[PDB]
């Protein structure tokens, strides 16, 4: 069973540290485009971050840029997302969004909600 | 907030009518598929050679 | 079979060679059907049809020829000249006819798909080809030529090897180097894109590099001999060297499947077979 | 009997390839396009600017006696994983990319992923894509107004300048210039990254002027057909 | 009071008990009786019937109980209906829309599917007595591309399709009389069972769901891929089926178990499956892997049968006869080549 569980988040100060877990179980996680797409209240689905199946190509979109770090364990299977330097835009929920297909760099989970593989999400709030 | 609401509703529906069924063994259930393959091997004409006479394609 | 050994088996080697790349580019095209679908492998497969060719009743007269001196099949000596002829200009031409639907490929690709169909292609192979016959088979009947190793008439030689090749490789050149315009400014598009998003020669010199092998390879072999061919009727060349250059001018004839027949298409063809 | 039926299949078989033979030319000609955005990006701009034209699947249209068929998806669900690797065989995919709603969401970078996972696809490596830059004059007002400036969506165009082969406009000043051709550099990059040469993107900026948009698809499809006849010939 | 984490919650709590329930029943696996069967061996099937006549890539096909006629569909506009036994194409449809992804032949063979990024489920007639075929039925209910599409009469044809949504049509009155919901991703393809009176679906989301074509509800649900199953069969028995997802790796699953029976692993492959279908007996396993290849698996030994040359593409479309006479294999070549 596909299932990604994403804890960690809460209510932090904007412009501390947060580190998002996202257990994946269900599948190989050494072989799919494992990445975090996050979902502003109110504002659709927005790609975040992005690692390779085993950790070269690592990227992220321009708002978290420098600041949020990706990286994947192939051994414990689990995505951890490093938040440094909170944003006040940066609060939103989180998906442990999978690349649909395994062994290949393009991942369609960009696009809106009801997503096969996105997990629950985590409400990564700031504070004010 | 009331789709997601109805989708797990439905979600979690047909979860309940899954749960209430008639699980039968896997070792049953890998004999039945293994007695209709070898109930049907011996008219597959993929599974054994089956030579140009009555074959339609060679 | 001692000193005229090594020439033998060199020119056996050459021969089979030959006659190697042509049945596998025939087999290639003849049982898969993904190299003779698209109409831009067509006339690369009349060029392999003319190798065939040229492989199997012009190559083994000259070869067994001239590892000892003499020549069987005296009767049909001037035939076989003919058949050279009808195999040797026709490759040229398939060549030249190539370039051509190679230079519509890259010039205008919308009006050569649109214009250039299969029935088209068709038709300009069937040109080629009458076009080598009618400079081949018809002046053997009327013997415009001058053991059988003599010189050609000056009145038809000049008037063969021009259209033979002059006359394609004057089409080849422009229309390579109208290729080679084309495909340095589409590189010189490629490197506009390519540095601006990394703000070079490299992959500008491979069309010239795969220019040099597709049409300075078919030029160096041909025209070694073609310069003679015209000046040995009007004279400057002896009768143990040229046919050296004749057999400098059928090596096309043996890269012809490597240079034509390396894309990736016929590439996985040959893994297989 | 032995013939009598097979014989008359015979012939309409002989009728159906005649058909698929005369059918094999026209779908030589009409060169299929993908047109396709991020959402919202312009693409039914698109459509209304080409040749003056069941909803809205595929819009076909002509010049210089070459068809093109452009098909729409504004239509189709939020998923793309599937229904985009039906154009394999399709000529150009015509990215309509909205130069100017990065600020709403940020949409540029959904049209990154989106241009990243067709450049990146299994089946969608061998086909270009025309990068239609969309909403071009709303981007002049976006950038030199500071309503919505890239620093908010990209940290790379702090460390961007004007790239020397920029082709100015008349009357834009050089930030939105900047700002325009960052767009480019954007998505060449992804298109750069592969290196296959298979497919190069042709980034290309639209509805700033209401002149002639298919004659923009007609000289990027010539020049995409060149390329692919140049790979083939390892020309290129 | 967060009526959507505490039914969420319980929704874990249910597929937790699923799980448990599932396992309880798995004290072993398909593998433990390998020991007891003997394999086929390494059959290497050529193509004895060539079918190259499509301008595009054929995306899909579908025998016919014949077992004589196969239609076939591809992204040219044309769908093809080829005689397999003379090679002679017997039909050639113009599609209103050049796309088309899905392809069901009649069980009586008067009828013909058809459907794509047009979201309409053209039915067309194929023994009509106005010569040419010509649209019987113009099905517009999906919202979403049409993926796969099977028949089940004259009258009732069911169609999975892009929309997360099947729906049982009927020609007749052009109208889905049921419409089976519950698929999170784009559902990618269908089978019927031989009773015909439930079919099993698989979609992206990597859940096979078996639902009732009578009652038109979810029966079953099977969560156990990796990927977007791509490609799903019912085994010839009736209470089990082989799903080719994108993961490179096949599933068999079975109705009455509720869960997985094997999984026909290999390290050599790493791309999906496409193209599904079972033998006339169900023990080799069609799979039609993106490598332009096709994988004939042991159903029963867990190990390929055999890997067939000839597609140079991708190929996306499988067929096995109702009697296993010859498998039909449409790639993304324009090339239907028929094995056996
Ligand atoms: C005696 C000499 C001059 C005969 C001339 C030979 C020429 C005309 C013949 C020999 C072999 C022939 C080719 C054999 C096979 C094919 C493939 C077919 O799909 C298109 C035609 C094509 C490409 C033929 C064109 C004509 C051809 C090249
Ligand atoms: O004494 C002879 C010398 C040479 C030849 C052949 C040589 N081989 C290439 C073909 C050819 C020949 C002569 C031509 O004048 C010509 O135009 C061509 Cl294309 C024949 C007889």
């Amino acid at each position: 069973q596909v299932q990604l569980q994403e804890s960690g988040g809460g209510l932090v100060q904007p412009g501390g540290s947060l580190r998002l877990s996202c257990a994946a179980s269900g599948f190989t996680f050494s072989n799919y485009k494992m990445n975090w797409v996050r979902q502003a209240p109110g504002k659709g689905l927005e790609w975040v971050s992005d690692i390779s199946q085993s950790g070269a190509s690592i990227s992220y979109t321009g708002s978290v840029k420098g600041r949020f770090t990706i990286s994947r364990d192939n051994a414990k299977n689990t995505l951890y997302l490093q938040m440094n330097s909170l944003k006040p835009e940066d609060t939103a929920v989180y998906y442990c969004a999978r690349c649909p297909a395994p062994f290949t760099r393009d991942c369609f989970d960009v696009t809106s909600t009801t997503y096969a593989y996105r997990g629950q999400g985590t409400q990564v709030t700031v504070s004010s | 907030n009331t789709a997601s609401i109805a989708q797990a509703r439905k979600l979690v529906e047909q979860l309940k009518m899954e749960a209430n069924i008639d699980r039968i063994k896997v070792s049953k259930a890998a004999a039945d598929l293994m007695a209709y393959c070898e109930a049907h091997a011996k008219e597959d004409p993929l599974l054994t050679p089956v030579p140009a006479s009555e074959n339609p394609f060679r | 079979f001692s000193v005229r050994i090594l020439t033998a088996c060199f020119l056996s080697l050459l021969i089979l060679s030959t006659l190697l790349g042509n049945t596998l580019v025939c087999a290639a095209v003849i049982r898969f059907r993904h190299l003779r679908s698209k109409v831009t492998n067509f006339f690369v497969i009349s060029l392999a049809v003319s190798d065939l060719l040229v492989a199997v009743l012009v190559m083994p007269w000259k070869a067994v020829a001239e590892i000892a001196g003499f020549w069987p099949f005296g009767s049909f000596c001037n035939i076989w000249v003919a058949f050279d002829i009808m195999c040797s200009t026709a490759s040229i031409l398939n060549l030249c006819v190539i370039s051509v639907d190679r230079y519509w490929a890259i010039s205008s690709p919308f009006r050569y798909e649109r214009k250039m169909t299969p029935k088209a292609a068709f038709i300009l192979i069937s040109v080629a080809w009458t076009l080598s016959v009618l400079i081949s088979f018809i002046p053997v009947q009327l013997s415009w030529h001058k053991n059988c190793d003599s010189s050609l008439s000056r009145t038809y030689a000049i008037s063969s090897s021009v259209i033979s090749f002059y006359i394609p490789v004057a089409i080849m050149i422009v229309t390579y180097t109208r290729i080679y315009r084309i495909a340095q400014k589409q590189i010189r598009r490629i490197a506009a894109l390519e540095r601006a998003a990394v703000h070079s020669f490299k992959r500008e010199t491979k069309v010239l590099k795969t220019l040099s092998v597709i049409m300075g390879v078919f030029v160096c072999c041909w025209l070694p001999f073609f310069i003679l061919n015209c000046i040995l009727p009007f004279c400057c060349i002896d009768s143990n060297t040229f046919d050296v250059f004749v057999w400098f001018g059928w090596a096309n004839s043996s890269l012809n499947p490597i240079i034509y027949a390396f894309n990736a298409d016929f590439r996985k063809a040959f893994s297989t077979l | 009997d032995q013939r009598n039926e097979e014989k008359a299949q015979r012939e309409a078989n002989k009728k159906i390839e005649k058909q698929l033979q005369k059918d094999k030319q026209v779908y030589r000609a009409t060169h299929r396009l993908l047109l396709l955005g991020a959402g919202e990006s312009g693409k039914s701009t698109i459509v209304k600017q080409m040749r003056i034209l069941t909803g809205i699947f595929e819009t076909k249209f002509q010049v210089d006696k070459v068809n093109f068929h452009m098909f729409d998806v504004g239509a189709q669900r939020d998923e793309r994983r599937k229904w985009i690797q039906c154009f394999n065989d399709v000529t150009a995919i015509i990215f309509v990319v909205a130069s100017s709603s990065y600020n709403m969401t940020n949409r540029l970078q959904e049209a990154l992923n989106l241009f990243k996972s067709i450049w990146n696809n299994r089946w969608l490596r061998t086909i270009s894509v025309i990068l239609f830059l969309n909403k071009q004059d709303l981007l002049a007002e976006k950038v030199l107004a500071g309503k919505s400036k890239i620093e908010d969506y990209f940290p790379e165009f702090a460390r961007y300048t004007t790239p020397e082969d920029a082709t100015p406009e008349p009357g834009e000043d050089p930030r939105v210039t900047r700002a325009k051709y960052f767009i480019r550099d954007e998505f060449l990059r992804i298109s750069t990254a592969s290196g296959d040469g298979r497919h190069y993107c042709y980034p290309h900026f639209t509805c700033s002027v209401d002149t002639e948009n298919i004659r923009r698809v007609f000289n990027d499809c010539r020049d995409i057909i060149q390329r692919m006849h140049l790979r083939q010939y390892e020309l290129l | 009071g967060s009526e959507l984490d505490q039914l969420r919650q319980e929704a874990e709590q249910l597929k937790n008990q699923i799980r448990d329930a599932r396992k309880a029943c798995a004290d072993a696996t398909l593998s433990q009786i390998t020991n007891n069967i003997d394999p086929v061996g390494r059959i290497q099937m050529r193509t004895r019937r060539t079918l190259r006549g499509h301008l595009a890539k054929i995306y899909a096909m579908h025998w016919g109980t014949d077992s004589r006629l196969l239609v076939s569909a591809s992204q040219d506009g044309k769908l093809i209906i080829w005689d397999s036994y003379t090679t002679n194409k017997v039909h050639a449809i113009p599609l209103r829309s050049s796309w088309v992804m899905t392809c069901a032949y009649a069980p009586s063979g008067n009828y013909v599917a058809c459907g794509g990024l047009d979201n309409i489920c053209s039915i067309y007639n194929l023994k009509t007595r106005e010569g040419n075929v010509r649209v019987s039925r113009e099905l517009a209910g999906h919202t979403g591309y049409l993926s796969c599409c099977r028949f089940l009469d004259d009258n009732q044809i069911v169609t999975s399709s892009g929309d997360t949504t099947c729906a049982l049509w009927d020609i007749e009155t052009g109208q889905q009389t049921t419409t089976f919901t519950g698929h999170t991703g784009d559902v990618m393809s269908l089978s019927l069972a031989p009773d015909t009176r439930l079919f099993v679906s698989g979609a992206c989301d990597a859940s096979a769901k078996l639902w009732d074509v009578r009652e038109g509800m979810c029966r079953q649900t099977f969560t156990g891929h990796e990927s977007d199953i791509n490609a799903i069969c019912f085994f010839p028995n009736g209470n089990a089926f082989a799903t080719g997802s994108d993961d490179a790796t096949c599933r068999l699953f079975d109705l009455r178990a509720d869960q997985e029976l094997m999984t026909y692993s290999h390290d050599n492959i790493i791309c999906g499956i496409t193209s599904v279908s079972f033998s006339k007996s169900g023990r080799l396993l069609l799979a039609g892997y993106d490598d332009f290849n096709c994988n004939v698996w042991d159903a029963l030994k867990a190990d390929r049968a055999g890997v067939l040359a000839g597609h140079d593409n991708r190929v996306s479309c499988l067929g096995v006869t109702d009697d296993g006479m010859a498998v039909a294999t449409g790639s993304w070549d324009s090339f239907l080549k028929i094995w056996n």
